[PDB]
């Protein structure tokens, strides 16, 4: 992506206070939640029936532990993103075929992971620069869709 | 389509909002046009800058259209048949800018609601925010 | 959400489909297994031959659910109740297939119905099928 | 994108007979009455009140030419969709912003005007091929964003 000088500083910044054992599950469990279709994809997680379920569920905090970090990754890649992510685009467009809105969506609820941390301190601002890095991170995963 | 819980949680999470609201409706537009600055194509006689009076007085608007379509959740396409007419037929807004708006919504609800947004809070408050898209972006006259 | 003159467009349309019903909707079927071959995963002990006589038999519970949505076209939610159940609860469908297979009706209609397939009508049945997958996409029991 | 030899000869063969002077309107002009929000773009070309109006519309009628020939180009081109539609796709996407979505929905009209035109001719086959087509073209004119 782009992010300007100030941008990155702003990501960066928040980022080092983002628990690297909890958001990533957080993210996973609400697109579990929000988007149940994309359930059809977890199967092998054991139950996902209500949200206690899914937020409480072991391989969900475990997975969304990884999905947070190729996050990180792409954090301390941004100005090559799609390199960052070609392993993942071969798996969530090859393997899995996962439609790229959801690549999207997760991404988003990310970002409302991240304003329920942050709360005040997620500004629009910080808002906007963490939009641009999660455009990227899903037009990384999806490239292979390109 | 609302569950009877969707709409318990609607109401619910919107009553918390309380008072609140065309404030959260306001910060909600600022933060779309500052992640997505292409939605400003859609305000252009407006004073988009931070403290906006104009920003905020059209979020006031933005929030009492959707405490109006929470109030008839049940009623919405007649509810909401004026600005439907005037996001559907009249500006012609792309529907991809309402998922916009709604994302900024649901960002700037879950960083006032630390204590309140859930995760099924979230999730039935999109599943709301989307009906409404679909409503607005519906030519049903 | 239809506005009367797509309720009408879409029946006038539809309609004319009848007996055809199930032929139709089995090449809808198969135009979106070649044309989109991941929606295959939601059929795979399925045979997807092109003859498959199972493919014809399902098209046939496809098209006539499109019948009966037609029919309570103000009341699909109710109508379409158990499938939204099974496609949203059971299923756990991605609603992009639904977008795939809606514009392979669409185009299976256009190669068998020239003279009714008009921009209009083209229009209205589109809002149709986007209400239909709307309803059997949401939760709501 | 990847065509059979026996595809791209089922796309050639039927987009020789492709009437070259209606086909792009009837697409467009459909684009602008199935997708009504299109039609801010094209504000411009005049009175598109209406189905018939929009169907009627001589810039409509027009411009869809040149989308049509566009087509051809990539059809011609299946090898370098993204190089052929650079200059486009920077239109498309820094000038105009137009969601990428949309480029999908054309294709599809597009599809739906083929399907239209040749009836039973337009087979799943055929149809397929031409799905692959219509998805490399909006693709190519969305690389500006990707
Ligand atoms: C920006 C978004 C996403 C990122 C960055 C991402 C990242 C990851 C990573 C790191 C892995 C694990 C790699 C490994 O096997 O060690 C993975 C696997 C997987 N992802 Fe994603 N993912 C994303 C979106 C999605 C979405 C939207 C879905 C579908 C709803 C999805 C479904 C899966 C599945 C099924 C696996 C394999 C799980 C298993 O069977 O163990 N991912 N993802
Ligand atoms: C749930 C989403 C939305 C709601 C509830 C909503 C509600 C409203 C309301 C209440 C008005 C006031 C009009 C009047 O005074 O009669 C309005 C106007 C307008 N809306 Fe929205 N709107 C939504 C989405 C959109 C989106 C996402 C865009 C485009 C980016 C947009 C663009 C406009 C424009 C340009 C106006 C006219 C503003 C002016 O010139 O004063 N709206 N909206
Ligand atoms: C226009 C929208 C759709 C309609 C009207 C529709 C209708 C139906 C009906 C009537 C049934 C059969 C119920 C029965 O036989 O008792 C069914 C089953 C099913 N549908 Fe859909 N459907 C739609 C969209 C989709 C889409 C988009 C997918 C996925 C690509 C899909 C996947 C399935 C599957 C997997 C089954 C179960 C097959 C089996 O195990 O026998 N449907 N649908
Ligand atoms: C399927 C992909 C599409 C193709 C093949 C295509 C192709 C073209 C071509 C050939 C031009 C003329 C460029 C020039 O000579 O200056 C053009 C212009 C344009 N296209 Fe597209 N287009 C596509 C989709 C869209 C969509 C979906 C929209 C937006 C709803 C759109 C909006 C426009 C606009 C605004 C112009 C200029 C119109 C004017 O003269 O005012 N196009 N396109």
């Amino acid at each position: 992506v782009h992010l300007t000088p100030e941008e990155k500083s702003a990501v960066t910044a928040l980022w080092g206070k983002v628990n690297v054992d909890e958001v990533g599950g957080e993210a996973l469990g609400r697109l579990l939640v929000v988007y149940p279709w994309t359930q059809r994809f977890f199967e092998s997680f054991g139950d996902l029936s209500t949200p206690d379920a899914v937020m409480g569920n072991p391989k969900v905090k475990a997975h969304g532990k990884k999905v947070l970090g190729a996050f990180s990754d792409g954090l301390a890649h941004l100005d090559n993103l799609k390199g960052t992510f070609a392993t993942l685009s071969e798996l969530h467009c090859d393997k899995l075929h996962v439609d790229p809105e959801n690549f999207r969506l997760l991404g988003n609820v990310l970002v409302c992971v991240l304003a329920h941390h942050f709360g005040k301190e997620f500004t629009p601002p910080v808002q906007a620069a963490y939009q641009k890095v999660v455009a990227g991170v899903a037009n990384a995963l999806a490239h292979k869709y390109h | 389509v609302l569950s009877p819980a969707d709409k318990t949680n609607v109401k619910a999470a919107w009553g918390k909002v309380g008072a609140h609201a065309g404030e959260y409706g306001a910060e909600a537009l600022e933060r779309m046009f500052l992640s997505f600055p292409t939605t400003k194509t859609y305000f252009p006689h407006f004073d988009l800058s931070h403290g906006s009076a104009q920003v905020k007085g059209h979020g006031k608007k933005v929030a009492d259209a959707l405490t109006n379509a929470v109030a008839h959740v049940d009623d919405m396409p007649n509810a909401l048949s004026a600005l439907s007419d005037l996001h559907a037929h009249k500006l012609r807004v792309d529907p991809v800018n309402f998922k916009l708006l709604s994302h900024c919504l649901l960002v700037t609800l879950a960083a006032h609601l630390p204590a309140e947004f859930t995760p099924a809070v979230h999730a039935s408050l999109d599943k709301f925010l989307a009906s409404v898209s679909t409503v607005l972006t519906s030519k049903y006259r």
